[PDB]
Order: C-alpha cells, then structure tokens, then sequence
C-alpha cells in the first residue's frame, strides 16, 4: 500500500551535486534493506563495484537480482525519496540512461548492471563520501546481445589471451568489444582479466553443451550438407562452399526417423532449461512510450 | 574592532564576518504485525459470550 | 436559453464521486487522542464468512460486484483493491480412501498423478510421505504407520517401473498446493487444496494453516552455504533426482533468485552425479536426465520456519513447518 523509502544523508551535499541528481530522476536503483529509513551504503550498485577492487559483471548481475529495486522520486538537499518496486503493482518509469537507446513502444525492457562505463554510471557525493551508481536497463533485445559481447570476451580473450601478433584485436575487439545500435556504435567496458564468477557461470554452459553434443538429430546435419553447395541463402553465407570436416564424420550412417524423434525430444528439454541461465537479471514490461516525454509504463 | 599603535604598522581597517549555519533533517521509523484473523474480528459483531 | 450540449456536468458529478476516493493509508498519530476511531478504519480488515441470515449476508456484504466481499452498501467499493489482496483459488480431488490417510497434516503439499486412462472418475494424490513408499528410524518408520500394503500405491502408478527409468517419471507428477480441508469418506475421499492463492483455511473458527515438510526431507540452501542484500520474499522448491539407490525426493529455500539457485543445485548435486555417473551408469540416449526442479511458492524471509513434531499412534517426526505460505507453482526445470 504504502511504498516509500527515504534516505537520510548524513552530511548535507553540495550546491553543484544537487543539479546532477536531479536529472537522475525516475532512475531504478536496487536498495539493500525494504524498510521505510535507511542510509545511503545501500543506496546504490557501489559497494559490488568498488573502485578498489577489480570489477565482476556476474557478481554485479546476482546482486542486482537478490535486491529490491526502487524509483528515484525526489532530491533535497538532505534526503532522497524513492518508491519500491513490487510485483502486483504499476510504475511510472522514465528513461534517462545517459548511453542513450530509444525504447520501443511496448517492449519488454531488461536491467543490467553499467557495461557501457563506469563513468557514465556515477554521480559522485564528494560531501558524504560515497559515490551512487545506477544500474543501466535497454530493450531486452538489444541487453541479450551485451551480455554475449562480455561472455564470450572471457572465453576468447583465454585463448588468445595475450598474442604478440595480431591475433588479439583481429576479431575480439572487432567483433565483441563494441555494440553497434542504430546509426550508433557505443564501445564497451570489457575487464581485463576476469577471475570471480565469470567463468563459474560459462562452466554450467559447456556442461550442457557436452550433454548435447550428443543429441543432434542428424536429420539436420544432412540437410544443410546439400544446402551449401546446391542451394544459397542468406543465412548459408557464412559457411563458404566448403561444408566443415566434422559435419562429414558424423553424417556416415543413414537416417531413422525413429531416432531423431528421440533426440530432438531430449534436447528440447535440455533447451527450455537453457533459458533460465541466460537470464541474470529482472526483466521489465512496458505498456506505453512518449519519445517527447521520455515516460515508459513499467510493471 | 582594533587598537591603534605606535608603529607604522599597515593598519587593519574595519572588518566585519559573515556565518551561515543550515538545518539537518532525521527520519524515525518502526515495524509492528498483526494477524489477519484479529483484524477481521473487530469488524463483526459478536453472537455469543 | 440554455442549450442542451452534451451530457449533463451535474450526473456525472455525481458518479466520478464514488470512483474517486481511493483506500486509506498515512494517518497522524496523535497522543492527546492515543486512540481514533479512524485508526480503527485503517486497521480493520473487513473479512468473508457470514452468518447466513438474510441480512446478515448485507450487513458483511458478501453480495459485492468485487471479488472481495466490502461492506457498506452502495458506500462500499472504493478501494478498488487491497494492496493487490487475492482470493484464493481451490482445487477439488476425488480419491480413494485408502490411498490418503486421515492424519495427514493439513497443510501438507500435495501431489497429483496424472492417470493415463480418460473418462477416469477419480484421481491419484500423493502427499510427500506416501511418495515414499512408492518410491522405494526416520522417515521410513513414521511412513510405514501412514502406509501399510505399499502395494495400493504401486498400482495407482503401473508404468513406475519404466518412467523412472525414462526418467519421465518427473512430468507426470504436478505439484497442487497445501491441504486445506479434508472430509473423511469411508470410500471416496473429497480432498481440498488451494492452487495458486494465500494458503488460508476456510474453517469457521478461523485458524492459521502453516504448511508442513518432513525434516529429513527439508534442505535450507541458504546456511548451506555459510555486503549482501536482504530481500523480502523467499521460495521452497522440490526436486525429484533420479539416483542409483532410487529417486529421491528433497525440499529446498532460498531468497537468491532462479538463475543462482540452479547454479547452486549443481554444486550440491556434484557428488551425487559424479558417483551416479561412474562405472555403475553407460551412457544411453534417454538415460541421461538427472533431475527436475519446479517453485511451490514464496513466504516471508527472515523467519517464517519453524521446526515441530507430527505424531501418530506414540510415535513422532522431526517436521518444519512454514508460516503464510503463498502458492504459486512453476513446472519443471531439468537440471544436469
């Protein structure tokens, strides 16, 4: 019924800092504590990004699930006013991201922690001594293909890790370190190195590829055999004329419905399963957009 | 105010300070429960004793 | 002179009046009154249950458009909700009597076997224990009292010997909801549960339904694995693991959320697939699965489980059992 919280500063905070916070308004950022009082070291997303240590996408991805999320309601110079989100209600939400992406009218919209910058994402209290970072929500569409950029930046930066010759920035950074939007490119922070997490969660991957691997139907392989070299598409340019090697090793014995009829069974079951990994984070539906007003209807 | 020397000491002319002091604002909040079937009984008129 | 235009301002006054005022929340306390009547409005919670007399119906006002009863006539109505407050929904069962014993918990989740015969007059309900015996001093003991003769169970189920081993056995089984009320019926039981609502009885004296899990059974994640946040909602699970010795039935909370905690059953499942998977297994194309995990439903964190004894006929069960539950329930994830 009545959903509030108010953040009391303890120090007052500056003349200039008041101007950045405002426009931060309508903003979601997760709160530690679902209580009517608190402080701000649960305010933001800042104490799983700390400056000091080294920074672990997954590790901001769990925490902004395990919280409870708020909008930004009203600035003072002493307290912030926020209203908690809850599952059987309707939100009034505005779009005022700094990398900025035009919500479709009607789309579900995902939160993700800040991949574009660190920077992008503070708002610095020099007075009070910490620093608020909000999270960053996009289109779900367009949040699926971030969080692939980062995943298979770990895995590929491992291999290559460091090359003397042109191995790295060959692909990687030409292919996973930026995603293009329309008529926008928006470059990514990709880590460094990545030791907590990143490859815990790619593990439970290759455990279901490796289950899988087992139950391709081969009714499929042998259909796109003749389809690269009799037919053309679109999607088949991407294997040139030449069918890789192993699709030949695999495809000796011939087909049997009764077969595939099984293996496309059990790995549809195995595939369903998969969509719960991907998900690291809420997700968000929208019921209206004003490009002019800026005002999503979240829920 | 000042005190006039001897001295040819550059001399301190009027001065005068200027302080502001601001408020701080507090919040207190509290949580009590109540059961649903004790709520709905001081609705309804009782029957028996 | 006066030029009817358009619908009348005045009626329509008179009708955006009622839909205007919406449910009150926020009321200043004050210590000279330490009391109002208008607390008492705020506090009130105006519930169901009637008296059946002819006004005593209006005077509760069951007769409401909503589907929660407000009284007050044409007064009443204007919360439009209660904080988003939802009746329960209930699900009806037809079971035979000597497959459900009487001294069941009555807050105990339930289980439906979904027959594979049509036009079928009754159903097939397990509860956790009676999932026991059929799946096959702790649980075995207080099992055996419940159910004597495993075999009424065994042919409730006569494809048991090849679901489990399809590892198909998991997609017939749905999860329903807490018992609520049972009637006793020499032959043919009516069983009631609630799917998908607040888990409250319908008992006239009205009573607090706290559902129940064998303690053996009941896994805590969470202090299984010992900032962090403390969110407000925590959800139970069941899996259903199909093992060497046979499957296996366990209950899980948590507060993590869905991603994490299918992260979290691969490590505590580690063991138990690796010595399944060893020498004892070969690898065949059905005989892969490993296990299914669904959500029952979510209760308050922080608290909310307690821990009691069930005792029947001088013996008693080690039990947890879980305070205003909320049922919702998801299907099957397979785990591996």
């Amino acid at each position: 019924m009545d959903l509030k919280v108010v953040v009391s500063l303890s120090s007052r905070l500056y003349t200039d800092e008041i101007a950045k916070m405002q426009q931060r308004i309508g903003c979601i950022l997760p709160l530690a504590s679902t209580h009517g009082t608190q402080n701000v070291q649960g305010l933001g997303l800042g104490q799983v990004y700390s400056l000091e240590t080294v920074p672990d996408y997954v590790s901001m991805y769990n925490y902004l699930s395990d919280c409870t999320l708020a909008v930004l309601d009203e600035v003072s110079v002493d307290s912030l006013i926020l209203t908690k989100i809850v599952p059987g209600q309707t939100y009034a939400i505005k779009n005022k991201y700094q990398p900025f992406f035009q919500w479709h009218g009607t789309g579900s919209l995902s939160v993700m922690p800040p991949v574009f910058g660190r920077e992008h994402a503070t708002v610095k209290l020099e007075s009070n001594d910490v620093d608020i970072v909000f999270p960053m929500v996009l289109p779900t569409p367009i949040a699926e293909e971030v969080l692939q950029k980062i995943l298979l930046f770990n895995v590929y930066s491992r291999v290559v890790m460091q090359a003397p010759g042109n191995a790295d920035m060959l692909d990687v950074h030409m292919h996973l370190g930026s995603v293009s939007y329309l008529g926008h490119h928006y470059e990514l922070a990709l880590p460094e190195v990545p030791g907590p997490l990143g490859l815990a969660l790619l593990d439970n991957l290759s455990l279901y590829f490796c289950i899988m691997v087992t139950l391709l139907p081969r009714a499929s392989m042998r259909l796109v055999r003749g389809l690269i070299r009799h037919e053309h598409h679109d999607l088949l340019n991407l294997f040139q004329e030449m069918v890789p090697d192993e699709i030949a090793r695999i495809d000796l014995d011939d087909l049997s419905v009764a077969d595939d009829l099984s293996r496309m069974r059990v790995m549809m079951t195995y595939l369903q399963s998969l969509a719960s990994l991907f998900n690291l984070g809420p997700r968000l539906a929208t019921a209206a957009y004003s490009q002019e007003t800026l005002t999503a209807t979240c829920w | 105010p000042t005190i006039a020397h001897g001295d040819g000491r550059r001399p301190s002319k009027q001065r005068t300070f200027i302080v502001v002091k601001n408020c701080h604002k507090h919040h207190i909040s509290t949580e009590m429960e109540l059961s649903m079937l004790d709520l709905e009984i001081l609705h309804s008129i009782p029957e028996t004793p | 002179m006066k030029v009817q235009g358009s619908v009348d301002r005045r009626r329509l006054q008179r009708r955006i009046a009622g839909l205007l005022p919406p449910p009150a929340r926020r009321l200043n306390i004050s210590r000279g009154s330490e009391f109002t009547r208008d607390v008492r409005g705020l506090v009130e919670e105006h519930a169901q249950a009637s008296s059946l007399s002819a006004a005593a119906v209006w005077r509760a006002g069951l007769l409401a458009p909503g589907e929660v009863a407000v009284a007050g006539g044409g007064s009443g109505g204007g919360s439009f909700s209660w904080s988003g407050w939802r009746p329960p929904v209930f699900g009806d069962f037809l079971i035979h009597a000597s497959s459900f014993n009487n001294a069941e918990a009555t807050g105990t989740p339930l289980f439906q076997f979904k027959q594979s015969d049509p036009f079928s007059g009754v159903d097939a309900v397990f509860t956790p224990l009676s999932l026991f015996i059929l799946m096959n001093g702790g649980l075995t003991r207080m099992a055996n009292l419940l159910y004597d003769s495993p075999a009424t169970l065994a042919d409730l189920v006569p494809d048991f010997g090849r679901l489990v081993a399809d590892r198909r056995f998991h997609n017939f089984i749905t999860p329903v909801g807490p018992l609520v009320e049972n009637i006793k019926s020499t032959y043919l039981n009516k069983i009631t549960t609630v799917v998908h609502g607040p888990v409250v009885s319908k008992a006239i004296p009205r009573s607090t339904v706290k559902v129940t899990v064998p303690q053996e059974a009941f896994v805590d994640l969470d202090a299984w694995l010992s900032l962090q946040p403390c969110p407000a909602d925590a959800r139970l699970y069941v899996a259903l693991t199909y093992e060497e010795a046979g499957p296996r039935f366990t209950f899980f909370q948590s507060s993590r959320g869905h991603c994490q905690i299918m992260n979290i059953l691969r490590i505590y499942y580690s063991p138990s697939i690796m010595h399944r998977y060893a020498v004892v297994q070969p690898l065949h194309i059905e005989e892969l699965t490993f296990g299914a995990v669904a959500c029952l439903g979510t209760f308050s964190a922080t608290d909310g489980w307690r821990r009691s004894a069930f005792n029947y006929r001088g013996s008693s069960l080690p039990v947890v059992e879980i305070d205003s539950f909320y049922s919702n329930v998801s299907d099957w994830e397979v785990i591996l």
